[PDB]
């Protein structure tokens, strides 16, 4: 859940090496220590939220496709047409060319523009109320108590873990040229 | 519509048949250059 | 009173310990004609750049960029006159030495310490105690790099060997 | 043409000049060896020299017997870039200046001390007035039919006589 | 009481965070010295010129009018090719449109002389789209913005048409990097002329 | 900058030297770009 005060709160260290400065408020979910630069000084608070989630969205879905076209694993067709290779530069510089790339990029780019940036305008000029990286998209139930509970801190970490994991994975393919599984 | 069959608007493209990156021949764009000074 | 780093030289008068690194130093007396805010200014731009040319030998011998060519520093900087980007960087910092006269003028009319420049991107000084250990720490590093800066130039014009590779090798 | 004169551009006279001047520049680059710098400095007088004539002759001048570019002046518009051109050029100018001028005198005199507003200039409003001077022949003809460029006769001192 | 864009200087007086794309950047005080009114009409004005200037750069590399005196990709051959007399036109109409925008007031000393008369506000809104007071201040921004980002934009464009004798966008397309073998900065008094 | 020596930069003697530097200096340099200019092109 929270676990204010034992994780993601005041008086939550990840690493005690650096203290917790006062800057950080204790309200932010995912919020365990961790601010050595001082940019909660400065930054809108609310606006590095949302970046920062966006960030672990992109990077979890990113490294779910990482896992799968590095198993081999495809849609029916898509080694047809794109190449047969495992490896995830190869695919995104061959899916350019086929402009299944650029079709992802259109409709993300228009999601983006029109939904993304006024719920960010909105959220950051104080019309709306919208909490950092909502966007009301949860279908399949799973939400109540969980959703403003341990799920916000669960896919913060989850999301944390998935950015450095995703930065390891493509410079492992890049150091060896042999990506992972 | 104050423009005729002959006498009509010319609308190129600026793009010459090729891509941002990873370009090969007669086309080597700003982002090739940068991938050119990296790798040297 | 006596200097505190010279025991038999008597205390400047314009040295009260007003700026943090004053141990008193100056038998020429310049801070008897010349201000001392315009002084200081000056002591530390000067080892600013020196820290910056110091890492810059040190750097430039272990890594350069792969589009320009590998060679020592006082070859860059011939080739960088010829070149065009030696031109590009006196270009930038006159640039911001526009900006760092109007600076001057602040601190000239009292409202600017002299190598205040509001620069702590990385919030690395916490409050008054650790600034002062820094700025201590900044002024001794920056003489000493000043003096360093001499060294490396100079040796490699007498011996003509990098600095890393003079300490390798002899 | 006009006058009993020859355009420049098959004047003999006009020829002759530009010959002269380049073998008197050739001479003395006839002393210098070829990648010296008192060599690289003739050669581009040389190249000067041609351009001149070469634009001239080219330009609907026309010159006389001894040569040399003569100007007509008597409001003929085939001519017209020789003076009234260069004339409308000079006189926007000029009246740009003595509107200007005129405007910064009128408002010192509505100062403190209006002397040392002559030898102190106030830069910034000085240069207010500089800007100003780009419309001068509307803003001095309305302020002449307003009634403020001219004083009457009895506002001015003059001698007993 | 330190300016926000500059935090070791001084906020200068005559900028007071009313302004739209007031940030406190007047490091050289011209603010001091000329009136903040004359400023922000020279600015927008400026950027409002260099909007226009920087998609016209851009488009007049995609689109042309037909006609061979219309046909140039590279918009600094375009000054040349297109016809002087309806070039002459254009500055003759902008001269029109100085003077009767801007009502006879001018100059320096006579524009802002109605007290109604606000910095870059001309009374231009055909369609009425600054009707609503809600988007003012936000359309205030932008607009100095776009004007500012827009004169930086076509100032690197002008000069990488002079230095790349290439339009802008097949010179993004088309890029060749620069020898330093031509195009030396300076010189004049160096070699002593020639 | 101090305002005494922007009043003695304002003096007419600095202010005469320094527009007749000016004028005279853009006069040159109009003259080393565009040379020999006899007539007003037309
Ligand atoms: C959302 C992702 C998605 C999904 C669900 C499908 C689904 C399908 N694709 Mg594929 N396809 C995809 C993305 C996807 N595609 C992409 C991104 C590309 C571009 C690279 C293609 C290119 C492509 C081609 C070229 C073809 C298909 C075909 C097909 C159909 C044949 C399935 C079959 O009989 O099994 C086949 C099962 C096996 C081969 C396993 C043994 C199937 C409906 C075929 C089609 O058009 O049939 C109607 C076909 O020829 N696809
Ligand atoms: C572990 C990941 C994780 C977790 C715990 C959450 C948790 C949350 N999200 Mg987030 N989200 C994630 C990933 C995650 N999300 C990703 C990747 C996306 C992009 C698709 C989103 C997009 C998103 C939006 C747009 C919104 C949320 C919202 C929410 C909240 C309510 C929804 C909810 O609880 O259902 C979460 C239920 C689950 C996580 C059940 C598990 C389903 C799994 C993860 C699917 C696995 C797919 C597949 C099997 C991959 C594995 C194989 C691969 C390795 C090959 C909650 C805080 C809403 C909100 O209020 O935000 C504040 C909201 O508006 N999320
Ligand atoms: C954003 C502003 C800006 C711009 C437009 C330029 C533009 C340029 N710089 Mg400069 N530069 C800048 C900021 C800038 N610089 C700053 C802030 C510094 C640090 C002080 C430098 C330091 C610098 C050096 C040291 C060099 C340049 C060079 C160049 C040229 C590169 C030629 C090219 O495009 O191919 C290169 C294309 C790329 C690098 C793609 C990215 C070009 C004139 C070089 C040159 O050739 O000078 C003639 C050179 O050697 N620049
Ligand atoms: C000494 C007296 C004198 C004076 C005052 C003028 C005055 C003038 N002459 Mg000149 N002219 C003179 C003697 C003189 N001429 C002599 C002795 C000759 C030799 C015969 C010429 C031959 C001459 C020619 C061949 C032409 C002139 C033209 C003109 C007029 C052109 C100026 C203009 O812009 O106005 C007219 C324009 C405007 C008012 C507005 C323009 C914008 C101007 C009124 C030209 C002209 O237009 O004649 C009327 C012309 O074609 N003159
Ligand atoms: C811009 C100011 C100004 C203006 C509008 C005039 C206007 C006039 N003067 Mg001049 N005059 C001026 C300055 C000015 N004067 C100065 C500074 C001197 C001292 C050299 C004189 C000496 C002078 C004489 C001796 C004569 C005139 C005459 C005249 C009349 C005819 C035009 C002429 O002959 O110009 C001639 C102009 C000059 C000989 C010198 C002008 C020198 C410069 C270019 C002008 C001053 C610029 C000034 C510094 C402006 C700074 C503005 C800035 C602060 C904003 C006209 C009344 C004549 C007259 O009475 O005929 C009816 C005449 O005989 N004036
Ligand atoms: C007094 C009115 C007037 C008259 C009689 C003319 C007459 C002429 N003009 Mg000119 N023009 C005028 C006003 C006028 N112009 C103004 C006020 C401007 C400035 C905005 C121009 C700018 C101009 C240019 C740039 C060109 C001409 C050209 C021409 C000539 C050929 C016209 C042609 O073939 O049209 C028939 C063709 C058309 C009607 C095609 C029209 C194309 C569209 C409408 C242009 C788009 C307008 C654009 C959105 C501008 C918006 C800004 C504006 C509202 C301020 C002809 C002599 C051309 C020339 O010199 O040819 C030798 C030329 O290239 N004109
Ligand atoms: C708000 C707008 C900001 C504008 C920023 C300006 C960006 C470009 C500025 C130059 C870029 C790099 C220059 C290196 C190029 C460089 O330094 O070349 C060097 C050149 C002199 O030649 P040298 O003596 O160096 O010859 C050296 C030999 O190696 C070759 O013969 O210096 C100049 O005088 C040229 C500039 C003209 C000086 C007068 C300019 C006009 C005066 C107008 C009034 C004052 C305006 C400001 C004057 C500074
Ligand atoms: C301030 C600021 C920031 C920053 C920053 C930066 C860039 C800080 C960089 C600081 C640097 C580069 C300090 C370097 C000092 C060098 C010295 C004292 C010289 C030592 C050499 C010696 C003693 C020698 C020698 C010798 C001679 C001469 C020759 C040899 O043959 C022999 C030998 C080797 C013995 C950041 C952006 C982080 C944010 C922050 O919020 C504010
Ligand atoms: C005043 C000022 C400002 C400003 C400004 C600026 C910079 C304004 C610039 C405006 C411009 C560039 C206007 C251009 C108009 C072009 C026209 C009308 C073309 C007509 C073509 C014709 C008639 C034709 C033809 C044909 C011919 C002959 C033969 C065929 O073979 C070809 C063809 C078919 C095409 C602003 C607003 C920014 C701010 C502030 O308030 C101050
Ligand atoms: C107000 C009003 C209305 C209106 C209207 C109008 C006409 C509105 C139009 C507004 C426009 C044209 C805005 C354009 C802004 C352009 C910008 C910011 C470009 C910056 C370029 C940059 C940073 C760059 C660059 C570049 C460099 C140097 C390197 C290059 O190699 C490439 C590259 C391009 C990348 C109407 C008339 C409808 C009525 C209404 O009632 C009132
Ligand atoms: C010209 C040019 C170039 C160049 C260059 C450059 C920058 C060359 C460098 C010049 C410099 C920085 C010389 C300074 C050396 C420091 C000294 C002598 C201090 C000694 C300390 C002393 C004496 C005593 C210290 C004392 C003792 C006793 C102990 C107590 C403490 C103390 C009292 C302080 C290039 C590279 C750009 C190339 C270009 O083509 C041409």
């Amino acid at each position: 859940l929270w676990n204010e005060g034992k994780i993601q709160g005041k008086g939550v260290s990840v690493i005690p090496l650096f203290p917790r400065p006062a800057s950080l408020d204790g309200t932010f979910p995912g919020d365990q220590g961790f601010d050595p630069f001082g940019f909660s000084s400065w930054v809108n608070m609310k606006f590095v939220a949302e970046a920062e989630i966006k960030h672990c969205r992109l990077a979890m879905l990113a490294f779910a496709g990482i896992m799968v076209e590095s198993a081999g694993i495809s849609f029916p067709g898509a080694t047809s047409v794109l190449g047969s290779s495992k490896n995830i530069f190869e695919i995104h510089d061959k899916a350019v060319a086929s402009g299944a790339m650029g079709q992802i990029l259109l409709w993300v780019s228009f999601f983006e523009v029109v939904a993304g940036v006024p719920a960010m305008n909105e959220m950051l000029n104080g019309e709306s109320s919208r909490i950092p990286g909502y966007y009301a998209f949860d279908p399949l139930g799973q939400g109540k108590g969980d959703k403003m509970g341990r799920m916000q801190l669960s896919e913060i970490q989850n999301g944390r873990l998935a950015m450095l994991a995703v930065s390891g994975i493509v410079h492992h393919t890049l150091i060896t040229g042999k990506g992972p599984l | 519509a104050l423009f005729g069959k002959g006498s009509m608007i010319v609308v190129e493209d600026p793009r010459d048949g090729c891509g941002a990156y990873a370009n090969s021949g007669a086309c080597h764009t700003f982002l090739d250059e940068i991938g050119d000074a990296l790798k040297k | 009173d006596f200097s505190a780093a010279v025991p038999f030289l008597k205390r400047p008068s314009n040295l009260d310990g007003a700026y943090i690194g004053d141990v008193g130093f100056d038998p020429l007396g310049f801070s008897d004609v010349f201000d001392l805010r315009v002084l200081r200014e000056a002591e530390l731009k000067h080892g600013r750049f020196a820290m910056l040319a110091v890492l810059g030998f040190i750097v430039q011998e272990l890594y350069t960029f792969p589009f320009f060519p590998k060679m020592a520093p006082v070859d860059a900087h011939d080739y960088f006159v010829k070149q065009g980007g030696g031109s590009q960087i006196i270009f930038w910092i006159s640039f911001v030495e526009l900006f760092g006269v109007v600076a001057l003028f602040e601190t000239l009319q009292g409202k600017r310490e002299p190598g205040d420049f509001a620069f702590d991107p990385l919030g690395l000084a916490k409050d008054e105690a650790t600034l002062e250990r820094y700025r201590l720490a900044e002024v001794k590093h920056a003489r000493l790099a000043m003096i360093a800066i001499g060294g490396f130039i100079h040796q490699y014009w007498v011996t003509k060997q990098t600095v890393l590779e003079q300490l390798g090798n002899f | 043409d006009v006058a009993g004169l020859t355009p420049c551009g098959e004047s003999k006279e006009f020829a002759r000049r530009l010959d002269g001047s380049v073998k008197k520049l050739q001479t003395r680059l006839s002393k210098y060896e070829a990648g010296t710098p008192p060599a690289l400095a003739l050669q581009k007088q040389i190249d000067k020299t041609k351009n001149r004539f070469d634009r001239y002759g080219k330009a609907g001048l026309l010159c006389g017997t001894d040569g040399l570019p003569h100007l007509i002046t008597d409001g003929r518009w085939t001519h017209s870039g020789e003076f009234v051109i260069p004339g409308l050029l000079f006189l926007y100018v000029a009246g740009w200046i003595g509107w200007v001028g005129r405007s910064y005198v009128l408002f010192a005199r509505t100062a403190d001390k209006p002397t040392e507003k002559e030898i102190i200039i106030d830069v910034p409003v000085a240069l207010s007035f500089v800007s100003t001077g780009f419309i001068w022949p509307f803003s001095a003809f309305k302020e002449f039919t307003s009634g403020n460029l001219i004083v009457p006769a009895d506002e001015i001192t003059v001698s007993p006589r | 009481a330190k300016s926000k864009a500059v935090p070791f200087l001084s906020q200068p007086e005559a900028l007071d965070g009313s302004m739209a794309g007031d940030v406190g950047f007047d490091p050289f005080g011209i603010s001091s010295v000329i009136d903040i009114k004359w400023l922000r009409e020279s600015e927008l004005k400026h950027g409002r010129i260099c909007m226009l200037a920087a998609t016209g750069c851009l488009v007049q590399e995609v689109v042309h009018l037909p006609g061979p005196a219309f046909s140039q990709k590279m918009a600094l051959n375009a000054w040349a090719a297109a016809p002087r007399g309806g070039m002459i036109s254009i500055l003759v109409a902008i001269g029109l449109i100085e003077m009767i925008s801007n009502r006879f007031a001018l100059t320096a000393t006579d524009m802002f002389a109605n007290p109604n008369r606000v910095p870059g506000d001309l009374g231009f809104d055909p369609l009425s789209l600054g009707a609503n007071p809600a988007n003012r201040a936000r359309f205030e921004l932008s607009e100095v913005i776009h004007g500012r980002a827009a004169m930086m934009g076509f100032s690197g464009m002008v000069h990488q048409m002079i230095v790349s004798k290439q339009a802008p966008i097949e010179q993004l397309m088309h890029f060749k990097a620069v020898d330093s073998s031509l195009m030396k900065l300076g010189g004049a008094a160096g070699n002593l002329g020639y | 900058m101090d305002s005494n020596f922007l009043k003695y930069l304002s003096t007419a003697p600095v202010l005469f030297t320094v527009w007749l530097s000016f004028t005279a200096s853009f006069i040159i340099e109009a003259n080393r770009f565009f040379p020999d200019m006899l007539y007003f092109p037309m």
